[PDB]
């Protein structure tokens, strides 16, 4: 049987994934992939770091999201540190963790769309894309790699604008996801390129582990937005949708609803927002103001010392999850009572939705096995936990 | 089962190249950096290896090195199992001891005396 | 005690500590410690002789589902005479609940895997082989993922430092890319930042 | 919630089937949408001739290194090393010493803007506010040997301009 | 020694398995120095493979050896197939290194007794 | 109905009997076990509690109130794996007592 | 003086200039001075692209590239001020349409005798050939030795080195052979009588020079290479066609880089093994390489498997 | 030896400096005791900080401040 290696060919998509192809003829039937292309040594690095010095890694994990990431590592440490976050710091949580799902969810269809071969989809959407960007720069420091939540809540208030801008963005956003509509769901031939693809229904399709789409637009209801709070997240109306049976065209078809659901919650969370402060006000986390830090005693040394070394996190362990945009993301955060961290272990998705490329591949093309994987969004980099 | 007891010091080898027999290890206390009176610094034992050449970097004068390792520090619990890391590895080391200060008699009142030559003055 | 502080709740530290009480109580084979956390999990301190049957147990029941296998981890401890920590984290789907299994063991003795009881550790359990040396038994395919070909180190521990030993270049010298023994720019200077003043009451030590 | 996408039974009668059967046959689909939804070309292309003309920004934009000084020069930078101690990458390392009228100042003080990760703490933690990231991304030189900064270019560097860095500072050190 | 074996039990399920794979890397070092198109002598091949084996030759305990084993059988995984392109088999001969020189007096003219 | 919700299934075919087999299945399995362990007595608590909820009344979807499962054809799963769980608690022996104490300082944990 | 390990990223005392270094044998030894690392600094003449294969040998700030003619002084001056010791290894095959090609072997080695030995310049090591000798042939095979003497006037120690032919990969010489795809394959000339010389191998040539960088001891003691074993028969040419089976020229292709029917054909077909006398080669050891293990790497044809 | 690095380079270097640059200053007076020094402006520069000028007349330019300071 011919063993082509079809992977680290540099054709579009990620020219990366290598693996193998034990073919039997024409099917494949047989699927064993090489990851570890990038390794980084993350875990091991991040033993030497403090608290506030080690949270960029944390951001440069995915591609794509910058408030999502972050989110499930402040988290995962005011858990620790007795902490409720101040309510105005919470909205704004909620905002930017609802916009970048209108980056993932973009991206996820795309990206997906140009491994298949349709050129326009790419280019008349991230040139909507654009007036986005803008906003990254405009609240926090850079492009995308933001080091903007940290364990005290939010870093600074939004400055005067960005709230007759949203309302301006997302005003003028559902028409262009009716353009896509007319692109691809009422087509025949995408229809015909993605339907009955990877059939996977079974209890084998949770005891693979997987976690959201490629699950519930796959049968079982159940996902971590409403029966598990973060923040106010609770308190805003939407519903989740699930598809018909267990194939990529029903794993597809959440996603378009996907995106008609953040537009209405940024709709509902800029009606609730109330005037307040920013940061915890112990400042035993949280550093004090600038003008605060030039005139009094009390603090500098609650400044100068704040950043030598960091916090002081009691021991214990623990572990949470939030939901990333494209599955779970579990941080088992192993606190020792110091300044640095002891081990630091991260699931992320991708290890469960790859693994399981063996049972959803096989009986089936060549061709095929391209247009299964830009539907589980699987980034590289990501499968560094 | 399959217990099949026996019996074998546990020096494991073939992870490291060849600086077993080269390095010799140190097991000691870290006792009070003398410029404040913290005593939370005790009670763990350390570690720290051989420290070897450290020269000039030809173009800005960095601290440029070899000496791979030159940076490990373990946080021991006592020294039962100082000793028991040592040898499951098995490479040479030098052992220190604990020191702990006198409890000591200290008492204010005896610094007024009648004939005594314990007698502060100029407070 | 004011705002700004985390709202505890007692009713899941109520169903928690009620919970998994009798779990103890139907198999006091395998349980050697139970403990519930001050902010709603659960550890169960089993020695690996129930690895299988304890899983198996949570693998089905009419009262516990927990068919969600979500995170296999390995954490190392020296200075503990058996030093590695499997840990697992697992998910009840009906119920809203989770739940850790922490096993020890040791290097040279195995475990029995997890290969039946779950098809979620495919990919998870090689990766502590890769790691540490932990040789599960019977795994149908154990190789190697997310090193590369030539170390020998098990990275993961404690004593491979920071950087290996195996700093790569190229030279023209006929075609290939050579190893050659680590040399940097650059110490990584290692601080010293521990404070001492001990800020923390409740986790006293005993004094001794 | 719920919602049942894709879920929809077919019409199966005499009239609706003639709407299934003129669109495979005759493709009253796929170019009245494909072939319309793709003309729209007519729509002004919004490209930005790079050279000539350039794009947005904000004010708390992150970029070239710089260091500021006093009204007649000062040298506002007091070596307090607390830019070195949350550098991510290490990419500070200064040696500092009592110059000779007394108050002490730097002699090495270093940018590995190869390492440099850009984090911008040190922008966020110096109390007398010295190190400030100035926004020019002018850079791309030719060679490893140069990024490195050392001292002399920094003060030179952040002696090309002023005016440009001392009003963004000023319009916005009031939010920090 | 409370702890169970992995596979051998007491010295002669171990030293029939060393001897045993022995055998697979002696037919496979004429078999690969065609195939990854690399020019050296083919018995410099074997002498490196009985170099491999002899030297850790002073253990005296089970399952270490049968750790080694897992590791020496996972060294053909790759080896039959062609998972190391053309590198990682070159890299068990130090061929560029400049020689260590072992010597008291050569160590002292160069070096901080490294 | 013709699809369950949870795709994977199928409504195969008859409720309120093929549970009432099922249930009294695992009862007669239940008695073969020596009694000292209370894993009897808690699981023939929780089957005698369905059991008597399920046999016999209509509907199919009054049986899902008071029966708390997903719907009528997976509760067969839910107690389907418990059938194939209870006899191989003859395989092993749970109901002994504890073995392989741990060296009495392990659990403790800042080092 | 030298520090630690001179694995990479070292400073070993040495600093060295080696002029040429964009042929076949001034590539080849710098690559190792990059290694041991050193401040090497190499000008080229006119050549900002053939040098970009170079850089990845030297670390960082251990290379330079200066601009020179060679006819001009200072040029040959400015760079050599500030080292330790200095080779060159400069020159080429036929004669330019320019140039003058005579000199270039008397007053170019001359120009590098200036001033540059005068500043304080140590171990100057210039090159030879085996069969370079003063006799009537050839015109580029003689009025080489003619640099070996009336250039030997100045640098009164050098240890110029000499070697026999080489064989590597890149070379002319042997590769003169299997690029005669043509419909006749002649020897030189259909005899068997005087093949051939000695190839000595090129890592013995590299080798040579850094063991002679510090020796110490070593200037006016001339050297010579030795070959392999031992002389060289007739069946090189037949072992070509047996085992295979039968940079800055231009923007299309230069008009002249000819095979020179001319004096070209004889400067190899002249042998010369010369006096063993000279110590030259095993006591520099120590370089010891046969024929038959480099002979698979060099020779590239179309069946490449069997 | 240090010198063949930059052989066509240019050595591009400072030209003003602050190893002395304070002596050019107007030196300022009060004649009071302890006085504020939040130079350079409110809310930036250096912190506040309070000296005594009795002696020689001067302050020592706060080292914060850099300024002569004195009466
Ligand atoms: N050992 C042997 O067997 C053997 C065989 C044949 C020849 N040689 C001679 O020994 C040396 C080996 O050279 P090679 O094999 O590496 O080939 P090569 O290409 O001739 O290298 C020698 C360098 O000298 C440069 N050069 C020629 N004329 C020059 C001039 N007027 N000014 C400055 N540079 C000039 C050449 O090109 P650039 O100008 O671009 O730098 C070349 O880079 C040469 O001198 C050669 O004549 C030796
Ligand atoms: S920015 Fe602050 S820490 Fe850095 S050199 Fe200036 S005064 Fe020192
Ligand atoms: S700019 Fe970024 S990398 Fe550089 S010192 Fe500041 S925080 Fe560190
Ligand atoms: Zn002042």
């Amino acid at each position: 049987n011919l063993t082509l290696n079809f992977g680290p060919q540099h054709p579009a998509a990620h020219g990366v994934l290598r693996l193998v192809m034990e073919l039997s003829g024409e099917m494949v039937r047989k699927c064993d992939p090489h990851i570890g292309l990038l390794h980084r040594g993350t875990e091991k690095l991040i033993e030497y770091k403090t608290y506030l010095q080690a949270l960029p890694y944390f951001d440069r994990l995915d591609y794509v999201s910058m408030m999502c990431n972050e989110q499930a590592y402040s988290l995962a440490v005011e858990k620790l540190l007795n902490i409720q976050p101040p309510p105005r710091a919470q909205w704004i949580r909620v905002l930017f963790g609802e916009i970048t799902r209108l980056l993932n969810h973009i991206m996820a269809v795309t990206t997906h769309a140009l491994d298949i071969g349709a050129m326009t989809p790419f280019f008349w959407m991230f040139e909507e894309r654009e007036k986005m960007f803008e906003f990254y720069e405009r609240v926090s420091g850079a492009r995308m790699h933001a080091a903007y939540v940290r364990p005290g809540g939010v870093h600074q208030d939004l400055p005067l604008g960005l709230m007759d801008d949203i309302y301006e963005f997302s005003k003028n956003f559902s028409l262009r996801i009716d353009e896509l509509e007319e692109m691809l769901t009422n087509n025949r031939i995408w229809r015909n390129r993605t339907v009955d693809i990877g059939i996977v229904t079974a209890e084998d399709a949770l005891n693979y582990g997987f976690s959201g789409v490629m699950l519930r637009g796959s049968g079982i209801q159940w996902d971590l937005r409403k029966t598990q709070p973060y923040d106010v997240y609770d308190q805003v109306e939407f519903d989740v949708p699930i598809g018909s049976r267990g194939d990529c065209y029903d794993r597809y078809l959440c996603r378009v609803e996907e995106m008609r659901q953040s537009i209405r919650i940024i709709s509902q969370c800029l009606n609730k927002m109330p005037p307040g402060e920013i940061k915890v006000d112990d400042a035993k986390v949280s550093p004090p103001k600038r003008a605060e830090m030039k005139t009094s005693m009390e603090s500098l040394i609650h400044h100068f010392k704040l950043y030598t070394e960091g916090y002081q996190v009691p021991p214990g362990a623990t572990y949470t999850a939030i939901e990333a945009p494209k599955g779970e993301f579990g941080v088992y955060l192993v606190s020792d009572g110091s300044s640095r961290p002891y081990r630091c272990k991260i699931k992320a998705p991708g290890f469960a939705h790859l693994a399981g490329l063996d049972k959803m591949s096989k009986g089936h093309m060549l061709a095929d096995v391209v247009a299964i994987i830009g539907t589980q969004d699987i980034v590289f980099g990501e499968v560094d936990r | 089962i399959t217990v099949d007891e026996k019996l074998d010091i546990t020096t494991i080898t073939g992870v490291p190249e060849e600086h077993i027999k080269t390095r010799k290890a140190r097991i000691f206390v870290p006792a009070r950096n003398n410029m404040q009176s913290g005593v939370n610094n005790t009670k763990k034992w350390k570690m720290e290896f051989d420290t070897r050449e450290r020269w000039e970097n030809p173009l800005m004068g960095w601290a440029s090195t070899a000496d791979p390792l030159s940076n490990l520090v373990l946080t021991f619990s006592t020294k039962e199992d100082a000793v028991a890391f040592a040898e499951k590895n098995g490479w040479s080391y030098d052992v220190e001891e604990r020191k702990v200060p006198k409890p000591k008699s200290k008492s204010y009142g005896a610094n007024f005396s009648w004939n005594k030559r314990t007698r502060v003055s100029t407070k | 005690t004011r705002p700004t502080v985390r709202p505890r709740n007692d009713v899941a530290h109520k169903q928690l500590s009620a919970f998994g009480e009798y779990v103890a109580e139907i198999l006091p084979k395998y349980v050697q410690q139970v403990q519930v956390s001050c902010f709603n999990e659960l550890e169960i301190c089993i020695h690996p002789d129930g690895v299988i049957p304890v899983l198996t147990f949570l693998r089905d029941h009419s009262n516990a589902q927990f068919k969600s296998l979500a995170d296999l981890t390995a954490v190392d401890i020296p200075t503990r005479q058996n030093r590695f920590e499997i840990v697992y984290n697992l998910l009840s789907l009906r119920f809203n609940s989770r739940i850790r299994v922490k096993t020890y063991t040791d290097e040279l003795t195995p475990i029995e895997s997890s290969v039946p009881v779950y098809k979620a550790a495919n990919w998870y359990e090689r990766e502590i082989w890769d790691m540490f040396g932990v040789f599960f038994a019977n795994h149908p395919d154990l190789r190697r993922i997310l090193t590369d070909y030539g170390f020998e180190g098990h990275p993961f521990r404690k004593d491979f430092p920071l950087s290996g030993y195996v700093e790569l270049r190229y030279d023209d010298e006929v075609k290939r890319v050579v190893a050659e023994p680590v040399e940097l720019a650059q110490e990584f200077r290692k601080f010293d930042l521990n404070s001492p003043w001990e800020a923390f009451p409740a986790y006293r030590q005993p004094p001794e | 919630t719920y919602k049942y996408v894709n879920l929809r039974e077919p019409s199966m009668d005499m009239k609706s089937v003639t709407d299934r059967a003129a669109q495979t046959l005759l493709w009253t689909e796929l170019i009245r949408g494909l072939g319309m939804t793709l003309s729209y070309l007519f729509r002004e292309p919004a490209t930005i001739n790079y050279p000539f003309e350039k794009g947005p920004l904000s004010p708390r934009f992150r970029g070239e290194h710089a260091l500021r000084r006093y009204p007649s020069g000062e040298e506002r930078c007091i070596a307090c090393k607390l830019c070195e101690a949350v550098c991510p990458a290490q990419a500070i390392t200064i040696e500092a010493e009592p110059r000779a009228d007394g108050s002490r100042r730097t002699t090495r003080y270093d940018i590995d803007m190869t390492k440099c990760i850009y984090c911008g703490f040190c922008q966020e933690a110096c109390p007398v506010d010295a190190i400030v990231e100035g926004p020019n991304f002018e850079f791309s030189t030719e060679t490893h040997e140069e990024l490195l900064y050392n001292k002399e270019k920094l003060l030179n560097n952040g002696d090309k301009w002023e005016a440009e860095i001392a009003a963004n500072i000023q319009a916005d050190y009031l939010y920090r | 020694t409370s702890v169970k074996p992995i596979f051998s039990r007491d010295m002669n399920e171990a030293k029939r398995r060393v001897r045993e794979l022995y055998r697979a890397w002696y037919r496979e070092v004429p078999n690969t120095v065609h195939l990854f198109q690399l020019d050296i002598s083919v018995k410099q091949g074997r002498d490196k493979v009985r170099e491999m084996f002899k030297k850790n030759a002073h253990i005296t305990d089970p399952r270490v050896v049968d750790l080694l084993v897992i590791k020496g059988k996972m060294e053909l995984e790759e080896t039959i197939k062609v998972w190391k392109q053309r590198t990682h088999v070159m890299r068990f001969f130090h061929e560029t290194e400049a020689p260590r020189p072992k010597d008291f007096l050569s160590k002292f003219y160069v070096g901080h007794d490294p | 109905k013709k699809t369950t919700g949870l795709v994977g299934l199928a409504v195969c075919e008859t409720p309120h009997e093929r549970l009432k087999i099922l249930y009294t299945k695992i009862l007669d399995v239940l008695g073969h076990i020596p009694k000292n362990a209370a894993y009897r007595k808690y699981t023939e608590q929780i089957t005698n509690e369905k059991l008597s909820m399920v046999k016999a009344e209509p509907d199919v979807k009054k049986l899902e109130e008071r029966l708390q499962g997903g719907q009528i054809e997976e509760v067969i799963l839910q107690a389907e794996n418990e059938l194939s769980l209870a006899r191989k608690m003859i395989q092993w022996k749970p109901w002994e007592p504890l073995v392989e104490e741990p060296p009495a300082s392990q659990w403790k944990w800042p080092i | 003086i030298p520090h630690g390990k001179g694995g990479r990223s070292s400073v070993s005392g040495i600093v060295a200039t080696v002029f040429g270094a964009t042929g076949f044998l001034g590539r080849y030894v710098v690559n190792h001075l990059g290694r041991m690392g050193s401040q090497v600094i190499v000008p080229h003449r006119c050549e900002p692209y053939d040098t970009m294969h170079l850089r990845p040998m030297g670390d960082l700030g251990q290379i330079i590239f200066m601009d020179w003619n060679g006819r001009d002084k200072d040029s040959i001056r400015r760079a050599v001020e500030h080292s330790s010791v200095v080779i060159n290894l400069v020159g080429r095959e036929w004669e330019t349409q320019n140039f003058d090609f005579e000199d270039v072997f008397v007053k170019i080695p001359q120009a590098i005798a200036q001033v540059s030995k005068e500043a304080g310049v140590e171990k100057f090591i210039h090159i030879s050939h085996l069969n370079a000798d003063i006799k009537s042939s050839s015109k580029y095979l003689r009025s080489k030795a003619v640099g070996e003497k009336e250039v030997r006037e100045t640098f009164p120690e050098a240890t110029i080195i000499k070697p026999a032919e080489i064989f590597g990969r890149e070379d002319r010489f042997l590769n003169y052979f299997a690029n005669i795809r043509w419909f006749g394959g002649v020897p030189l000339i259909s005899l068997g009588k005087k093949t051939v010389k000695q190839p000595v191998y090129i890592v013995d040539v590299t080798k040579g020079i850094i063991n002679a960088i510090k020796d110490p001891d070593a200037r006016g003691k001339t050297f010579a290479f030795v070959g392999p074993s031992r002389y060289l028969l007739f069946d090189l040419v037949q072992y070509v066609f047996a085992v295979a089976h039968r940079i800055g020229r231009l923007f299309e292709i230069s008009p002249f880089e000819p095979w020179t029917t001319r004096d070209k054909v004889e400067r190899i077909h002249t042998t010369d093994k010369i006096l063993p006398h000279l110590p030259g080669l095993e006591d520099l050891g120590v370089e010891a390489t046969p024929l038959e293990l480099k002979a698979i790497e060099v020779l590239r044809r179309h069946r490449t498997y069997r | 030896y240090r010198k063949v690095r930059f052989v066509g380079r240019q050595k591009e270097v400072n030209e003003n400096f602050a190893i002395d640059l304070i002596a050019e200053q107007p030196v300022s007076q009060v004649g009071s005791r302890v006085i504020s020094c939040d130079g350079g402006g409110g809310a930036l520069g250096h912190p506040r900080v309070y000296i005594n000028l009795d002696k020689e007349t001067k302050t020592g330019t706060c080292g914060y401040c850099g300024l002569q300071f004195r009466q």
